RNA sequence: AACAUGUUCUU
RNA sequence: CCCGUCGCUACUACCGAUUGAAUGGCUUAGUGAGGCCUCCGGAUUGGUUUAGGGAACCGAGAAGCUGGUCAAACUUGGUCAUUUAGAGGAAGUAAAAGUCGUAACAAGGUUUCCGUAGGUGAACCUGCGGAAGGAUCAU
RNA sequence: CGGCACCUUACGAGAAAUCAAAGUCUUUGGGUUCUGGGGGGAGUAUGGUCGCAAGGCUGAAACUUAAAGGAAUUGACGGAAG
RNA sequence: CCGGUCCUGGACCCAGCCGAGCCUUUCCUUCUGGCCAGGACUUUUACUUUGAAAAAAUUAGAGUGUUCAAAGCAGGCCUUUGCUCGAAUAUAUUAGCAUGGAAUAAUAGAAUAGGACGUUAUGGUUCU
RNA sequence: UAUCUGGUUGAUCCUGCCAGUAGUCAUAUGCUUGUCUCAAAGAUUAAGCCAUGCAUGUCUAAGUAUAAGCAAUUUAUACAGUGAAACUGCGAAUGGCUCAUUAAAUCAGUUAUCGUUUAUUUGAUAGUAUACUUGGAUAACCGUGGUAAUUCUAGAGCUAAUACAUGCUUAAAAUCCCGACUGUUUGGAAGGGAUGUAUUUAUUAGAUAAAAAUUUGAUGAUUCAUAAUAACUUUUCGAAUCGCAUGGCCUUGUGCUGGCGAUGGUUCAUUCAAAUUUCUGCCCUAUCAACUUUCGAUGGUAGGAUAGUGGCCUACCAUGGUUUCAACGGGUAACGGGGAAUAAGGGUUCGAUUCCGGAGAGGGAGCCUGAGAAACGGCUACC
RNA sequence: GAUAAGGGAAGUCGGCAAAAUAGAUCCGUAACUUCGGGAUAAGGAUUGGCUCUAAGGAUCGGUAACGAUCAACUUAGAACUGGUACGGACAAGGGGAAUCUGACUGUCUAAUUAAAACAUAGCAUUG
């Protein structure tokens, strides 16, 4: 099709983004950025569909256009800035901070934080080499590259990052009884516990986790973000709900509880 | 132009296919370089990405490395004497990979003296027994010397390389490929292969 | 069976028999473990024959998917034609038909392949008009 | 032994 | 009740001299635009930069030239497919009350029918073998 | 034990005539081959193929049409019988 | 049945279903560290179970006085300088992938023995 | 709602079709037509032909301003504000339209790249052994014009850069090769070179089965990454750019210095893409049974070409490859799919068309530019 | 016995006479058919010189799959080259669509007729 497509079609934008049918023929296009196009949460949508701080695009433009806008605490003008998973956006002129987490329904919360809270994130290792001059260095979810890491790091391990230096504060081994985070696949949006892996040579290798509610579960390897150390203890807040999935009767006689 | 696509071809049941899209860029050909021996010729050629190749049309030197040594020199080529693909690159001294040239022997023989202080040919005729008898008596302070005797032993090479050392011209193996990179590369033949090479090309 | 049968000389490729080296004055010979738990074959290590498209000798590598049939042809040159059955589910007629493909693979020297053995074959990149696949282990016909 | 034929259309 | 030829009319399709015609595809051979590569060329131009008047020798380089390569397109021939004219010929079907006989339905007045072969205005007749779907389930 | 048949019955089958299979089939599945899909046009035309020929095998379409057909019932008729 | 009744609650008996483990001549890989995790081997298939994943829109379907409805994915709250549940769920699976089972239907095996075991059998020849 | 009814006969029971009946996001047509919400709309025949107008442009404080353009006198006799033109950069390869071609092709699900290219984005990332900052061109502009005519341009005179070409500003210790002298059983030494990163070739690291008489990454897997040696290159680039604030130090010189930024740059990573690619799955047809292989058909070796694999092409060689489990050929009033209509169940029929994939821009072919096009609101040629 | 601009059978009873074709290699070849043919159907391409390359043998001598020596003209390919020539003289078919007629090869009017006439195999009749 000789080159780049440039526009995404509202119906081929992914659903997560809870896009309305009758708006309008197109989508906001997510550039090419730290996260891939189906997997990441673009500004306009957080800054739009979600707040409500705006009206339209064009207020996002402006909005953004007066430095208000931040990811990861550097400051961002990119109405359609790939925003994805552990992604913490700080709006100083409200005195408000996110960070875009899957609730356990299957999208993107609005999860807010503290400033304290909104100065680091987490990121799983993609792989571990070297460089030129010998420099090894390891590679993230966000397309952030760190070098001179621990040593004993290796692939499918998550690690701390300070917004503003872009240094590893801390990190963690993957193997049995890590608390995790689905991030692909219907298990989507739920927190659960490593329970055992089975590792198929060639093909996909294959992970078993339970929630905090007994309940087995088996996912891909790779939608596996390791979020904390034991069962209990994340390094970031979680939405209202922790992570836990909740049958269509269960809700149902939770809201008629709520509502007297 | 020349194209690179299946699409014109049979099916592997024979069957002659129907035409499916017209001709497109990224599955291009484009000329052979047809590199031959004289002085240097080297023209750019704009490739996909904005990256570039260099046809070769004409050189005259290439790097050349003895294996064994452990060394490499920018001697210059002679001509073509034998080509596995085809007796017509060779009948007009066609340079491509795979090629078996003669190139200068007068560099690695230059290294040879210097580095060990010995001398090739070994024929015994007038000005053959005259270099080597000024090699043999040549100048060589009390270190150097020393240094080449920790050079000694392993001095001798084989007897089919140093044989060809009478005529001042090796047999070498392009192992480069002139029309994609400009250069024209070897090493000098050695051991099986050149027994090999020698036996195909006497007859 | 003679090694050097072309009008080139028939070498692995980077691997250099310094001739006056030490002490191993053998025509040194590289192969690898093609993975996956496939068995690398002794006639391919203490080996003379040159292969450029060998899963052990040669630079291809098995990599896709794995596929077993039954060997229909030697007629050609270190490649074969393989035979996989299987059964076509038509839903309207809940029943079966049986089809067929035929897959060419190479074959490296270092295995003796007749028609009517099973082999196992591996996906490789394209190395010729028509195959694909690899032979990597050979069974009774 | 002989012996061919029966305008059209209904109620 | 009913069969075929024959007579008037209408419609459909078939065969048919015309090496008929037209349209569309594929293709041998012949010619071949143009680009691209290559090869020299050298209008022009700045000096690798240096010369008492400037004489060398550096660089850049248009038109054009050589040989290739891809190859539109035209002519010729071939082949394939699809429409289509045609003297005349031979069918089919339809259409209240035209002609000739009466083949079949009753043992339909020579039981009927099948295959084959001859004959004849027409239905049909005759020979050889067969069938009962017979006019005999039987002496 | 095998065979050519026959008689009675009708549980059963069938539109019936009838059927020991034409039964064990809406309570619908033992294996398997071939053939048909309203009546004509037509086993015609065309192409192919076999044949010395006569012909055999393969085999359409346009068009036309409301029935054609099967088995039985009552009557009528018979150059049928009593 | 205790009955223990606030639809529902515990040890005991009764039976019923879905399961496990041992023992019966006994299948159910095998070593190392020392009920997991790194090595050495595996007769092939069909079939069936379960799962990973599988674009929205459309379909089926939960919530919503678009005044109804088709629809849409919204909206509702003492009336705020705010608070708020949502944007469900199944369907997809011929082919590929992973997985439990061993009925049904195949395939292989020891017959000129060229057969199986000898763990720490015995001897010999090679390699690392 | 898992349903039937009329028609052969004097009457009957059947076969069997014709007819009736209901739906269609299925099209046309007739008649008729008050209100509201929603809404398809030159696909079908002609991917036939098209008058006219519009559909792609683009400037921030941060590339280049003597408009002989506009405003006023101002922290500005180098300019400083606004703002034409032009140079430079980027975009124009998206979108939108259509369904002609196309039947293992496209396409769908599922794979592969240990088989390649990738502007941009986002991470990183280079002190490499005249410098108070080098040159010369041209546009814009005034000026003479030529053609009937076009988004045609020629002579002449200026003049710029983030345009074009050139070129230094520089650490620290250390390694290696050559080595005149010199110590003297094998040392020191003057003096020469290479130090980065790109390029090409060759050769070495890249190890990890358990006890006697040292450091080393990833993968299922590599000649992987990375590193070293010797050499190679019509030498890649390791910043001669720009805006606002103007600070601090005095050894007071238009001194040494240093804040947010613009833009740019090599390599790797990532992201957006692309190109190939595995397995299985397409309608009718035998009045299509053999097809392919001259001139590549199936395979092998070597090369050439490509971004890269591969008969993609060439040379030599072998004689192979597909097929009744339907090859090959022919038809399609055939773009594929998600889907649609009807629906007891099983099915039947439709899908040009709101999303995804492909293909095309009258027919054919060939190219330029560019990261990306065999582009047509780009060029070239033929019809 | 030759040649001829443009036209190309308009000449003539009639293409009479002349022209055109022609060797060899490679390609390609219809109807019809007694299946043998038709067929050189039709219709295309190539061909010189020079310099090379490859293939095809004989006799001796013990994985001899080798060496030594000898030897004939055929075939195929490539580079170069010229006023695009080249079966360079010579030699050497024009072709196609049909009708009448005799099957065919063969035979006769020496000295105006070569034919459709005679013969013929096949078929029948007669003694
Ligand atoms: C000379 N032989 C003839 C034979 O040719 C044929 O005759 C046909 C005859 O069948 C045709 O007759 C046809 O058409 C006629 C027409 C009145 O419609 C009708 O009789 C009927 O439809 C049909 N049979 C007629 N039209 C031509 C004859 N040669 O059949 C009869 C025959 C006597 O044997
Ligand atoms: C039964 N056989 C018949 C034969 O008898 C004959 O029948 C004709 C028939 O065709 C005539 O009838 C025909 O012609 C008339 C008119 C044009 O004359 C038409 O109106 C009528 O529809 C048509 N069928 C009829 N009038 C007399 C019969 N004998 O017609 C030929 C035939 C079919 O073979």
């Amino acid at each position: 099709a000789r080159g780049p497509k440039k526009h995404l079609k509202r119906l081929a934008a992914p659903s997560h983004w809870m896009l309305d049918k009758l708006s309008g023929t197109y989508a906001p296009r997510p550039s090419a950025g730290p996260h891939k196009l189906r997997e990441s949460l673009p500004l306009v949508v957080f800054l739009r569909n979600r707040l409500k701080y705006a009206l339209n695009g064009r207020e996002v433009k402006a909005i953004m256009m007066q430095q208000h806008v931040q990811v990861d605490g550097k400051v961002r003008t990119d109405t359609t800035y790939p925003a994805g998973f552990m992604d913490v956006i700080t709006l100083e002129a409200t005195n408000e901070h996110f960070r875009l987490v899957y609730d356990v329904k299957g999208k993107f919360a609005v999860h807010r934080i503290s400033a304290e809270e909104a100065a680091y994130k987490l990121g799983k290792v993609k792989k571990v080499q070297l460089g030129k001059k010998g420099v090894p260095y390891v590679v993230t979810h966000d397309g952030r590259t760190i070098r001179y890491p621990d040593p004993l790091i290796r692939a499918n391990d998550t690690v701390k990052i300070d917004l503003a230096t872009g240094k590893i504060d801390d990190f963690i081994k993957f193997d049995t009884g890590r608390l995790v985070m689905v991030t692909g696949g219907r298990n989507l949006g739920r927190v659960g516990v490593i329970v055992h892996r089975e590792k198929h040579e060639g093909g996909f290798d294959l992970v078993h986790i339970k929630d905090a509610l007994e309940n087995t579960f088996v996912t891909r390897l790779s939608n596996v973000f390791v979020i904390g150390t034991e069962a209990g203890k994340p390094w970031v807040s979680l939405p209202k709900g922790k992570g836990i999935k909740l049958s269509i009767s269960e809700e149902r006689d939770r809201r008629r509880a709520q509502q007297g | 132009g020349i194209s690179r696509d299946s699409r014109h071809k049979r099916s592997a049941t024979g069957a002659k296919r129907a035409q499916f899209r017209k001709k497109r860029k990224f599955e291009l050909g484009r000329q052979p370089a047809n590199t031959k021996i004289g002085p240097k010729r080297i023209h750019s050629v704009r490739t996909r990405g904005g990256n570039q190749k260099f046809r070769a049309l004409r050189v005259e030197t290439g790097n050349f490395s003895w294996g064994s040594e452990g060394v490499s020199r920018k001697t210059r080529i002679a001509g073509v004497v034998y080509h596995p693909s085809n007796n017509e690159l060779v009948r007009t001294n066609t340079l491509t990979k795979s090629a078996v040239v003669q190139i200068d022997a007068t560099p690695f023989r230059q290294w040879y003296e210097n580095h060990y202080g010995a001398t090739l040919g070994k024929k015994k005729g007038g000005a053959h027994a005259a270099h080597a008898a000024e090699v043999a008596d040549a100048k060589r302070s009390r270190k150097v010397e020393r240094k080449l005797a920790a050079r000694s032993g392993a001095a001798a090479i084989e007897s089919a390389v140093d044989s060809q050392f009478g005529s001042g011209r090796l047999y070498a193996v392009i192992s480069s490929r002139p029309g994609q990179s400009g250069r024209c590369d070897g090493y000098i033949l050695e051991g099986e292969e050149l027994a090999f090479y020698l036996r195909r090309l006497t007859a | 069976l003679t090694v050097q049968s072309e009008r080139a000389f028939q070498k692995q490729p980077h691997i250099f028999t310094n001739p006056k080296a030490k002490a191993n004055k053998k025509t040194k010979r590289w192969y690898k473990d093609v993975g996956l738990g496939f068995k690398t074959p002794k006639a391919a290590i203490e080996g003379s024959y040159i292969d450029k498209k060998c899963p052990f000798a040669g630079t291809v590598s098995i990599r896709g998917k794995i596929l077993t049939g039954t060997v229909v042809s030697t007629k050609m040159h270190r490649t074969i034609i393989i035979r996989r059955d299987y059964l076509h589910y038509v839903p309207k007629y809940n029943r079966y038909e049986k089809r067929h493909k035929n897959v060419a693979a190479h074959v490296s020297p270092a295995f003796r392949v007749e028609e009517g053995d099973v082999v196992t074959v591996g996906q490789c990149r394209p190395i010729s008009k028509t195959v694909r696949f690899n032979v990597l282990k050979v069974s009774a016909g």
